[PDB]
């Protein structure tokens, strides 16, 4: 209905109103904190070193955030595009994650990125679908077995069909976000929150790209960086199938 | 012990340019920068620019962009600034001191004076009118600066305020005022002793009462 | 670009009493130095980086602030404590001060002693007529003069010098000069000088007639 | 099929490793002469402050980035607000949208933590509002074809080639209102190149996101309805690209 | 002119620690980088690490974390070098030089000597066997370095080499030669001179014969 | 952890040759610094950022290379040159340095002077025998020697020590040292010192009998 959907286009606008309100509440105090220590920065090195001026500080300041900018990476094996990282990046692509930590300097990288996105992303999401079929398969027969238990004990099979969706996701979270946030927990020190923090944003395919995990191997642990791949790919199946269903009761409502 | 001994007193025309040291010792010159800042008769201090005399490289005060070259000689551990047609808002003491964020010594400063002015000698003229008589002499018409002023070749240097000088069309005025016992004037003579180096112009007035 | 503000530009203590100048900034700065300068030689390091003290600098200062807002402290103020103190600022490109805040000794009041001067006659042979007055060694230094002219105020003309306050007798002195020419003289008769000061509700006058 | 799904990994993973190989090709280099670049930065400032240490001078340029990454700007020394009413609303629209840009990062923990289940409740409800909004937009569009396609008809052109025209005609308007318009907009508005515009317009509609592009972000614009409008684009863009 | 004037050659117990100097001159101490360099006889030369006077900051090389702490004194614009449980493999020169990139001034070096070794004077023993002759002085037996040797007081310092000591279970040897015409001796006398500053021993041989 | 490689380690050269030394980086490295070692002595900077001359240094000097590759060139070898040379990189921290590259000076070729010395009486009364030969003023470096006792070779309890080459005449020398107890010298008669060096196919032998 055109008159429901103009009202839930109200409601919507009014999560977004909300949201707004509480993240402005949240962070605005903040905002400057990053320029604050900057400065920082600069006037503890000025009081270290009287053979430099403020004004020149400033320029190396400049220069240095121009060749970052170009993703340059301070050095005290970090290469962004070398074939790993590349396939990384590509990735994120095709899952529309978009971390974007590392950005495009060429204008051919831009275009070419274009086309391989349009083509990327529907041969990705067909993937997607066919692990989210299969993984949702092997997922139920196992709850099946489950089941099995339930019914023996005579509870009703609508119920049994309820616990068996709360035990479908709660497993799924278990393995695709409570176990991967202990993983990265230990993994990139980062706190708890900052993991689930990671995990979520990363499965929802928002990809803010303020945390990242698997762009480059790390020596000491090998598997490390595959099993993030492959846990990118499980997880979002998982994620994926939790939303169709739940959009899937959502439009009928 | 630090120093930073700047060079002495220049006094030139509008339009004119010129140029001024600070030699540093008891230090390492390029070690530091160094700054210069104007000071305008007793007013508020103003950053003129800075040098970094190791790697040359200054910057400026928007105030003073087309105004002030700064350089530096490293063999004699020595920094300049030049002055730009030169008007007589430039007229001021000018420091050089060094720092990066405080300015932690100071040159002893020197002074910039900037006039049409040609030397012209003081007019001296006496001021005459209970115990205490208050004497005078008037200065005018003299410049440059300085002129001194003492009373009875400066036996009688105690009751005694010279007032400073000040501008009147181009040239500088001033007065002195003696305060003594009225025993001893006019019973005793009283002169005021008048010297102006730039001329050098001696002269002495006895103040004698009014006829 | 940062703006500076002391205020009062002005302030006296007597000597124990507890002196605080304050600076403010125009915005926020994470550090403020302060400078001491007395007349005749170039400004010190008296506090830096908000709170450190100079080498020379007795314990008796301190200094204090954040952000915005700095102050340099006296627990006690000395004689020797009478200077003009500055406060500058280098977190932001370029440096910039304060206007200076002077800090002079308090003392006792004291009442002008005024002295009225005719034009020599040796000036007014040269055209020019100067009559001059002497206010002298008062407190505080708050003071205003006024010219009269056969009863009728005049004010165009007229320069005034101050002396720095007294190094032994913490007083003031200030000298009043009316400047005419010979004809605007001759044309009057009588001549007052009106000075007037906190130490009494009525003006004191010094007056005298050309003849 | 699992025979298929085996295959379609395979492919899939030679779309990344060919993927992979033109985006080095095409990106190393720069990156290479950046890191070059910077390494002459720090011997040039070396040679002219004897007084610092290449040691000491890392560490600045470590912290200098951790700042920089935070969003710092080396430019000033300390008005306007990122997280502005309509910029923070922006922000959320970011986020329900999947497309994350993320130009501007949550500092706090609350702000992290509120923003998983903002977005756990908001996405799902954005989804149904984008279903709700794609079946009406495609049914206006398409009503407004039937009457020009009523003159295709008449024109004796087969009705299986005029349904083919009229979808071409569908797409291309459509692309005309939501690709190309928008690029020739935010070309002028942003002063980015056409490349660079539909480069961002279409990392948006993908809900990519990357962020190296943003529409109103920058910072010295007077543009206040402008950031929430553009959105109001998004919004209808989203829609007809689910398609 | 720059200078940086290192202390005395130094004599350790393995086991022991051992702290040296380098003071600054002709120029400001606090205002440049200083650095250690190690070289053991003769070979390679070795970065041990750097401090920088003013500021305090130190690193060094990985080989040497545990081995080495470099500190300065400002007032004396001095730089200090301690190294710790000597073994012999410590036995070197050390070097302290300026720079932050090129290291453009260097301290005339220190040598360090790990030995259980005793001061010991050296024998000497005389060497004796055409228009030449050639005769010697062994030396033996000596610690610590070094030793001169003199031929005739010095009227004989043509046709000499003294060859380089080595060590021969914990003490030092070399011996030294001299060429003369064989029509000089054994018609005139020829006595090498040696001297043991560190055990106050002076000694003349004369060379006799067979 | 870059590593430098200087090869050849040794080189020679006579006085108006060409001479040049290469210095390879392990990776890229966008500086090269040289320094001039002779032995007594610490190293001196002899050229840095590649091919600038420091202050000493005569022009026969130069330095070239890039990225992986560098050099340093003298242009016509002279005598004074005969040193080691040593390339180091600062492009990334930790420094190092090659392991350097010794020059010496190449002159016509000479036999060894040779002399063999038995035991002093004085040596023998405490128990020891020390039997010397001395391997005089000869070039090239490269040499050989072989002790004998009745004949047949003894390998134990020789020690040798060679000089630097030599700064008047360009030779080297060396001494060889067998070590006995009396024991050991009073059982054998004949003593044979044999070297080897390229200027003769054959032997060089002296030998003495303890007779
Ligand atoms: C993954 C969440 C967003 C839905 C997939 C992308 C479809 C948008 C049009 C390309
Ligand atoms: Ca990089
Ligand atoms: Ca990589
Ligand atoms: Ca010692
Ligand atoms: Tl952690
Ligand atoms: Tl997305
Ligand atoms: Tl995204
Ligand atoms: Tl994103
Ligand atoms: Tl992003
Ligand atoms: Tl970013
Ligand atoms: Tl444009």
């Amino acid at each position: 209905r055109s008159t429901t959907l103009l009202a839930l286009l109200a409601l919507v606008l009014l999560y977004l109103v909300s949201g707004a309100l509480v993240f402005r509440a949240l962070e605005q105090p903040h905002e400057q904190q990053a320029q604050r220590e900057l400065g920082e920065v600069r006037e503890k090195f000025l009081r270290a070193h009287p053979c430099v001026s403020d004004q020149e500080l400033g320029l190396l300041i400049k220069e240095v955030a121009d060749a970052l900018g170009g993703g340059a990476d301070p050095e005290t094996s970090h290469s962004a595009w070398d074939l790993g990282s590349a396939f990384f990046f590509s990735g994120t692509i095709i899952t529309t994650i978009g971390y974007g930590n590392v950005a495009l300097r060429t204008d051919a990288g831009r275009l070419f990125c274009i086309f391989y996105a349009l083509v990327g992303i529907p041969l990705f999401g067909i993937l997607l679908a066919g692990v989210g079929d299969r993984l949702g398969s092997s997922l139920r027969h196992g709850i099946g077995h489950i089941e099995a238990i339930f019914l023996k004990w005579h509870v009703p099979p609508e119920l049994v069909r309820v616990l068996s969706a709360m035990l479908f996701l709660l497993i799924g979270c278990l393995l695709f976000v409570l176990t991967p946030t202990f993983v990265f927990c230990y993994m990139e020190d980062w706190s708890k929150l900052e993991a689930i923090y990671f995990v979520i944003v990363t499965l929802t395919t928002v990809g803010f790209g303020d945390y990242v995990a698997g762009a480059d191997p790390r020596q000491d642990s090998p598997a490390y960086q595959p099993l993030v791949w492959f846990w990118i790919l499980l997880g979002l199946a998982y994620f994926a199938s939790v939303l169709t269903t739940i959009g899937n009761w959502l439009r009928v409502v | 012990e630090v120093q930073l001994q700047q060079s002495g007193p220049e006094l030139v025309k509008p339009g004119a340019s010129m140029k001024t040291s600070c030699k540093v010792s008891g230090y390492s010159f390029t070690g530091y920068i160094m700054n210069w800042v104007k000071q305008r008769h007793g007013k508020n201090l103003e950053w003129i620019g800075l040098i970094n005399p190791n790697t040359g490289y200054t910057t400026y005060n928007q105030k003073f962009k087309g105004k002030a070259t700064l350089t530096v000689d490293k063999s004699s551990s020595t920094a300049y600034m030049e002055l730009l047609s030169l008007t007589s808002e430039d007229s001021a003491i000018y420091y050089c001191t060094r720092g990066n964020y405080v300015f932690d010594y100071w040159g002893q400063g020197t002074t910039l004076t900037v006039s049409s002015a040609k030397t012209t000698p003081p007019s001296v003229y006496p001021l005459a009118p209970n115990s205490m008589v208050t004497l005078g002499c008037l200065v005018k018409g003299y410049f440059p600066e300085p002129v001194t002023v003492t009373w009875n070749s400066g036996s009688l240097s105690s009751g005694v305020h010279t007032f400073p000088a000040v501008l009147q069309s181009d040239l500088y005025t001033l007065s002195s005022s003696v305060t003594v016992p009225s025993s001893s004037w006019p019973s005793e003579t009283v002169t005021c002793n008048v010297a102006h180096p730039a001329s050098s112009t001696k002269v002495d007035k006895k103040i004698v009462p009014r006829d | 670009q940062i703006v500076l503000t002391q205020s009062p530009a002005i302030m006296s203590a007597s000597p124990g009493e507890k002196v605080t100048m304050t600076c403010s900034a125009s915005s926020s700065v994470s550090y403020m130095h302060w400078y001491q300068q007395k007349s005749g030689t170039s400004p010190k390091r008296w506090i830096y980086d908000t709170s450190k003290l100079a080498s020379g600098v007795p314990a008796r200062f301190s200094g204090s602030g954040s952000g915005t807002s700095y102050s340099l402290t006296i627990s006690s103020m000395e004689a020797e404590d009478a200077a003009t103190y500055y406060c500058q600022q280098w977190s932001n490109s370029p440096p910039t001060f304060g206007a200076g805040a002077k800090l002079e000794l308090k003392r006792a009041d004291a009442a002008p002693t005024v002295s009225i001067f005719p034009p020599s006659s040796e000036q007014l042979t040269s055209g020019g007529a100067s009559v001059v007055c002497f206010l002298n060694n008062f407190y505080p230094k708050d003071i205003n003069v006024k010219w009269k002219i056969d009863g009728s105020e005049r004010q165009n003309g007229v320069l005034n010098s101050w002396t720095d306050q007294d190094s032994k007798d913490s007083t003031y002195s200030m000298s009043s000069t009316l400047t005419l020419t010979k004809d605007e003289y001759e044309r009057h008769n009588s001549y007052t000088c009106e000075a007037t000061h906190k130490t009494s509700t009525s003006p004191i006058v010094k007056s005298f007639n050309r003849n």
